[PDB]
């Protein structure tokens, strides 16, 4: 046991007598009514710790008594915690009962050593026509999703669970790092509404951890490594190929640096912590593709005053293998999902990665829609007669492209009405290498608006008139 | 008969003898005592001193503990005796406060009489979490045109009114409060609203004219004002905030709504500043301690819509934050810019040009949506919102513009008739039935043949005829709630006869 | 505005001859120390026997 | 390292580390009553003017003000493990502070049968009859078999109550039950 | 109770006391001296020792000198007989007439009073100058600002107050000088004897004056605006008068604090202040009001450093100001003299119910016309001055008559122009803007509202420029 020597603000210190625990441990308070674990940081020498708290500290009185539990922070994990929400220290927080599992694992671990790293890239396949084709996803990269609120970003999300349970059959852990408690109930409601989380049976896909806003700012930043315990689970034990889902990775950086000025550090550059480094390096290196399995990251990425150089989004960019970016003017233009087609781009966009079909076909797609978006000011400035005929046809065709990117999507059967469509992925590289070559240009705009592949374009040609 | 008063108090008082847990004083200065002894105080727990002052102890150190002053410390002399009270800070809470002022504390400062409160409630409490919430249905009516079109506000959203100096925050915010008269003297128990307004660091003379203008519009009888001042020392400007939730959240707790106001927020960071650095607490950017996230966020958190099961309560918080030369990008207007939902932004540009209440609809924004109008502002607001939009993106040919298209002549035409049923005189809300007319009248077409100069004479002159010549018509918006075919039509030669002969 | 304003001068008026009255009367009690001494203990008897 | 046996005060700085390095060492190997002894003496065979001078007099050396105080613990009574805590003072440059020490070391060893005095501070000095009835039933009070000691001061600023502490209890008759007579006021 | 001095490190003087510790704000008497140094004590810390700033120098200090208390705070004399008379931050007369005689001494730290203490009423007190009682007018009991930077006029437009205002009005008037030049008390001296204001014969003046100026210790900075208004307290307390009140400069209360700071152990804030700026701010002015027992008018002026309004300084005297004057230097490197920016002036009673519905729809007319000469200015830096539409090179030439009809020759300035004082009433301030606005006017040059006073004037002087073609 040990005993409270002092508390300042969330900032513990502990005193004990013969079993000093290491760093990284976890001791849990006597004589409160919640469960108030506190993190060992520190060896002040003479037998006392240094603690970060992770709740309320106050009714703390000096001298009271701390156990210790011998290990890390050790949390609920197996296959039976799909469909449930959880805190930081693996509580059940939606009053469903308690989680009941075989087995638990501690949040602090290692990266995987040097020779089981996977020594080849892949592509993930996800069916969406407008990812899987102009910016694609390699298998165990970090994905930078650029976008907020009244794009259509919350879909997009819950269709990519739906995807990868269905073509691959892999679930998904979603953590909410420091996020809103009005925002973080819509999300639970929306996914019930949809399937991929259901309160009858053992068919959900998800499994929810989430670290809310009101919480001291040491339970903000460890939120991103209790659900990545989990996703580490399906890797290690069952060999799937999971997905993970950040939200947002902003406020897991900002939420390190105050930790790292409430124990006394000089502050670095613009005001962040010293080891803004290595805390996004011994969290984005356990997200890998073993030999075992993969874990893939879909991450928010919100840039503070529209400064692309400032130290928090220029860390970690240097992690990241694609970007996607939903443009609010493609969603008042119609398409859905509103993914910009030009300002997105792929490292693993290569002749030597994903092939020379896949190459020259995703090539042309672009720039094409550069030709049209050149041509587009001569018209609405001057008039449209006075160009070409050959031009005529580039402006014709890059509206068929542009409207043969949207795609029906599976979570919106009840709404809008339509079949949700799972396009593979040798049906878009066939369907763009004849939209190109003008084998398909003498049909309509309307019958590639939100079809499935090239087949039911022209089965819905016919219905018109 | 008083002196037979001051001899009642004095045989009902209590004079009863006690232990105590007491510890002498080591070092006084700049409002942070040092006391020695004290080995069983709880973290932020009140103790009071020998002479009458009260202290809160902030730091639980080894060998003393840190405890800061609620008064002045030339009362303090090294050498006292800090007994102890044995409780956290707690305020009176009830349906006794309303219209009374209150200091952070809960004592009586405008002298009517002592607050008969049965009731007490600790101010550190914990938000509800996922599962006591529902979503935001319910509208909160302001009675501004520009915020109910545009940037609405439910019943459980917080809207942060931020701007620079001296542009009608304090106003906006003054004239909710007046316009929720006329539904409090009615008999829908469901629609009724209350009102808290707190002053964090104003001068005593300015929250005595600000009573007496809600005096004055017969709306002090639902509210309450928790005023600490300029002069009272740096915790009273911390504990104020935190002192008023816990008022709103009685009338949550209760299936009652609520309203609150935190006039203003961007004076909290300050003298909770100075508490940090006289504490020797490490600092951070701009002196700023580590914990100024922290501080906010467990303040805006406690407004939540409860659901069904636990009584259907509300709670609504509107924080004001004034920014410097408009720069959003400092420390703390971007720590409450992330934490609520929507902002309103008057600028001071539009303040000069003529456009009163100045909001800037180009920079504010609401995420609750359209799902807080009711059913017949949302349908002639939607175009509104687009067609407002669409002149913003050319203001910039207005100034020398006549070789133009007539499609962008009439876009520069729609767009000036609709700012100037936006412009509203001060103290004067509107109800949401005449609100919807006025922009039927403009939105549909009735107006682009009146010059723009009288576009203001002609709203005044056609709102004053509808309330008396067509008060069955807004009887049958207010109670419906949406515009039928049968209002569509009534009210489709109503501003048709008005505008025939207008011009007299 | 007359009768209940001015009550208000003398409810303040009658405390302000009060409490400076009663420190010139009870400095000449010593021979109610005798007894103040006297009292306070069995108080205290009273208070010993309640922890214990 | 090995472990240490706490003291029942747990005083702070850098006089009660000394204090308690050697309650650490005393305790252990049952001395703790010799020490004391010896402790009581060594404050009166340090203010002497020979001796007082040139040990807060820094210009001598450090080596030379050991040996000048080396024989000086050796040759008189001492030889225990205390003859290590002179040397090890002047090594410090710590033996400024052998007063602060040795006065931390009484009232932690006064705690193993001691009882934190009382403070009756009301008047002029009253009879016998008054002064043994509060002495038997604080007496009752501690319940620790420990024989209380207790100390009067006289202050007239009271009026006609007194104020008694037990430890840190601190109960209170005095005048500020005039100053209880705001509820005439504020009601 | 006798006490030694153990350390004096710069202004700050520690004293170690005995038997008697005396409590924070009050005065030490250090014995030895052939002057007077006074101590006033700041903080505890333990074993009977406290820590002191000074008043005067710390020259010659040694340690051991035996210091006395005095049981109270800095107590100066006060009453009737300080009128006309200059005196020190302890209470010494330094105009070498004599000691003050008189009966009431008042301590300078004292309370604010309650909430059920205020007043609530507004007038409007006119001065005579056009660009202050049109676009944002001063009120009696109310507290005013004069903002701006170095070298625009805040001494000669406080100045003009005393010329106006304090000859006519009934009841007496105080003014403080903080930190500012020790010449400009003399031409303070030497203006109120030949206008009769102070007398040196008899018992007839109607002006006091507490001066402490930059050659003082940055400890007695800090002290001399607390003397100020204390004997500006007794006025409206002890008297019924109604009381006015200068105060030039308050930003060197500001600035002495935060010199002293980082000596008694504080850690800095942003840029550079102490971390309990806001409170001793909000401490002072709290007693500048209006109760129910008196009325304090007060203006004051507030140093801008380097033309920056966001300083953490200035910045905070805006909650505790009624109307602001904010000066400029854009503005006075035009001519344009008092240079008031208009558009950055603001008041608490610009009201249609308090200055009626036709001031205030001139008002407005006013600053909407300068607004929109202000996004003109950009189009004319790429197009011309030529190249505009007539509809609008109407607009910039009746917003250049508004620009220049602001202007007004004061009268404490004439030895730098020549020119005559002239006072415009409040009647015609209001007709002298209608008539540019409605094109009453569009027949003359510019040149013919410079520096004029009504607008009778304006074409009296277009006629006498026509003739010398
Ligand atoms: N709708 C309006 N139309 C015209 N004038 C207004 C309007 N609203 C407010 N004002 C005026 O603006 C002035 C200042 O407004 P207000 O005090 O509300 O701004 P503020 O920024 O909240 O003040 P502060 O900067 O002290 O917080 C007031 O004198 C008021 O008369
Ligand atoms: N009536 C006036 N109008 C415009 N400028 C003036 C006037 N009187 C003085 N000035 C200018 O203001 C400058 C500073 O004057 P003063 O008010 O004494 O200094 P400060 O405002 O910096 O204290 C002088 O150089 C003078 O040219
Ligand atoms: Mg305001
Ligand atoms: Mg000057």
């Amino acid at each position: 046991t040990g005993r409270i020597v002092a508390v300042i603000g969330a900032v513990v210190d502990v005193q004990f007598d013969e079993g000093l625990p290491p760093i990284l441990n976890a001791l849990e308070v006597q004589g409160r009514e919640t469960r108030l674990v506190l993190e060992v940081a520190q060896h002040l020498g003479e037998s006392t710790v240094r603690t970060i708290a992770m709740d309320g500290t106050e009714g703390l009185v000096r001298g009271q008594k701390v156990l210790d539990s011998g290990a890390p922070i050790k949390i609920p994990v197996g296959p039976e915690t799909l469909g449930r929400i959880m805190n930081v220290i693996g509580e059940p927080i939606d009053e469903r009962g308690p989680i009941k599992t075989k087995q638990f694992a501690a949040i602090h671990a290692e990266a995987p050593e040097f020779m089981e790293m996977s020594v080849e890239q892949e592509i993930l396949v996800t069916g969406i026509k407008v990812v899987d084709l102009l910016a694609p996803y390699a298998k165990g990269g970090k994905i930078g999703l650029f976008g907020g609120a009244g794009v259509g970003k919350t879909v997009l999300i819950m269709e990519l669970i739906n995807n990868v349970a269905k073509a691959h059959g892999g679930y998904s852990v979603f953590a909410g790092v420091g996020e809103r408690t009005r925002e973080g109930n819509d999300l639970y409601h929306e996914m019930i509404e949809s399937g991929v989380i259901n309160l009858k049976d053992a068919t959900s896909k998800v499994a929810l951890v989430y670290g809310q806003m009101n919480e001291p700012p040491g339970a903000r930043a460890r939120v991103a490594l209790t659900g990545l315990t989990v996703a580490e689970y399906f890797r290690d034990q069952e060999g799937q190929d999971v997905l993970l889902f950040i939200d947002n990775i902003f406020r897991f950086t900002q939420a390190g640096s105050e930790v790292s000025a409430l124990l006394g550090r000089i502050p670095s550059a613009v005001g962040y912590q010293p080891t803004l480094a290595t805390d996004m390096g011994t969290m984005q290196e356990r997200i890998t593709t073993t030999k075992k399995g993969s874990i893939t990251s879909v991450q928010a990425i919100y840039v503070p005053a529209d400064d692309l150089t400032d130290p928090a989004p220029a860390t970690t960019f240097a992690h990241l293998d694609a970007t996607t970016v939903l443009s609010r003017a493609i969603a008042e233009l119609g398409i859905y999902p509103a993914v910009d087609p030009l300002d997105s781009t792929s490292r693993i966009m290569d002749p030597n990665i994903v092939g020379s079909e896949h190459y020259d076909v995703a090539r042309g797609v672009q720039k094409i829609l550069q030709d049209y978006k050149s041509l587009q000011d001569i018209i609405a400035i001057l008039g449209m007669d006075e160009l070409s005929e050959e031009d005529k046809l580039t402006v014709s065709r890059a509206r068929k492209i542009q409207r043969f990117l949207s795609q029906p999507f599976q979570v919106a059967e009840v709404f809008t009405g339509h079949l949700g469509k799972l396009v593979p992925l040798k049906e878009t590289i066939k369907g763009f290498q004849q939209i190109l070559a003008g084998e398909y240009d003498h049909l309509p705009e309307q019958a590639f608006y939100m079809v499935g592949p090239i087949e039911e374009a022209v089965a819905k040609a016919d219905k018109l008139a | 008969e008083v002196s037979s008063i001051l001899e009642e108090r004095i045989l009902g008082a209590d004079t009863s003898v006690d232990l105590e847990e007491t510890g002498r004083v080591l070092s006084i200065g700049d409002g942070i005592a040092r006391v020695h002894g004290l080995r069983n105080v709880q973290a932020e727990e009140m103790v009071e001193f020998s002479s009458g002052l009260k202290g809160m102890s902030l730091n639980l150190e080894p060998d003393n503990v840190g405890v800061v002053v609620f008064g002045n410390d030339k009362l303090i002399k090294e050498g006292d005796i800090v007994k102890r009270t044995g409780a956290i800070v707690d305020v009176p809470v009830g349906e006794e406060l309303l219209g009374r002022v209150v200091d952070a504390l809960g004592n009586a400062i405008d002298g009517k009489g002592p607050i008969g409160s049965k009731t007490r409630r600790r101010v550190g409490l914990k938000a509800p979490g996922i599962i006591p919430r529902i979503s935001v249905r319910e509208p909160m009516q302001t009675g501004i045109k520009a915020v109910d079109s545009l940037v609405p506000i439910g019943r459980g959203q917080r809207e942060l009114i931020i701007g620079d100096r001296q542009t009608g925050k304090t106003s906006i915010a003054i004239d909710t409060i007046i316009n929720q008269k006329r539904f409090n003297d009615g008999t829908d128990e469901k629609k009724k609203l209350y009102c808290i307004y707190v002053a964090i660091g104003q001068k005593r003379s300015t929250v005595a004219q600000l009573v007496k203008r809600l005096t004055d519009a017969d709306a002090m009888k639902y509210t309450i004002v928790v005023s600490a001042t300029a002069s009272d020392a740096a915790p009273l400007q911390y504990l104020a905030p935190y002192s008023g939730c816990s008022m709103g959240e009685y009338f949550r707790d209760n299936g009652k709504h609520a309203l609150i106001i935190y006039d203003d927020l961007s004076k909290q960071a300050v003298a909770y500043r100075q508490m940090s650095l006289l504490l020797r607490r490490p600092p951070g950017r701009e002196a700023y301690p580590g914990d100024v996230f922290y501080l906010h966020s467990r303040l805006l958190e406690r407004a939540a819509k409860m659901n069904d099961a636990f009584g259907g309560g509300s709670l609504t918080a509107l924080p004001v934050i004034e920014t410097q030369a408009g720069d959003v990008s400092a420390y703390i207007p971007t720590n409450v810019i992330s934490i609520t939902d929507g902002q309103i932004f008057l600028e001071t540009e539009l303040f000069y040009k003529g456009i009163r209440p100045a909001i800037n609809v180009g920079l504010s924004v609401s995420r609750v949506g359209s799902a807080a109008q009711t059913r017949a502002m949302k349908q002639v607001a939607g175009t509104m919102k687009l067609e407002l939009a669409q002149y913003r993106e050319v203001a910039a040919f207005a100034q020398f513009g006549s070789d133009l298209d007539a499609a962008t002549q009439q876009l520069l035409s729609r767009g000036v008739r609709l700012t100037e049923l936006l412009k509203q005189g001060q103290y004067a809300p509107m109800a949401i039935e005449e609100q919807v007319a006025v922009i039927y009248a403009g939105v549909r077409g009735y107006l682009d043949k009146l010059e723009p100069s009288k576009i203001t004479k002609f709203e005044n002159a056609f709102l004053s005829h509808v309330i008396s010549q067509h008060q069955a018509l807004l009887g049958k918006i207010r109670a419906d709630g949406k515009i039928s075919e049968e209002t569509d039509a009534k009210l489709k030669e109503i501003v048709t006869n008005f505008l025939a002969g207008f011009e007299a | 505005s007359v009768q209940n304003m001015m009550r208000q001068k003398e409810q303040e008026h009658m405390i302000r001859w009060v409490e400076k009255h009663v420190v010139q009367s009870i400095s000449a009690q010593q021979e109610k120390e005798t007894i103040a001494k006297c009292i306070a203990d069995l108080k205290l008897l009273a208070k010993k026997a309640q922890a214990q | 390292f090995a472990k240490l046996v706490r003291p029942p005060v747990q005083i702070y700085g850098i006089e009660g580390r000394y204090a308690t390095a050697l309650y650490s060492a005393a305790s252990k190997q049952n001395k703790l009553e010799q020490v004391e002894k010896e402790l009581l003496r060594v404050a009166q065979i340090l203010k002497e003017p020979k001796v007082a001078a040139s040990i807060m007099n820094p210009y001598v050396k450090r080596s030379v003000k050991v040996k000048s105080l080396s024989d000086m613990t050796a040759k008189e009574k001492f030889s225990p493990l205390t003859s290590n805590l002179i040397n090890l003072l002047a090594e410090n440059g710590r033996l400024s502070s052998t007063p602060g020490v040795i006065s931390a070391f009484s009232t932690m060893m006064s705690v193993h049968r001691g009882e934190v005095p009382c403070s009756v501070t009301t008047a002029s000095p009253l009879d016998e009859a008054t002064l043994t009835e509060l002495k038997t039933v604080l007496k009752s009070f501690l319940s620790k078999g420990q024989i209380l000691k207790l100390e009067v001061k006289v202050d007239p600023s009271i009026m006609g109550g007194m104020i008694v502490r037990i430890g840190e209890k601190y109960v209170d008759m005095s005048a500020k039950t005039k100053i209880q007579k705001l509820s005439r006021a504020m009601r």
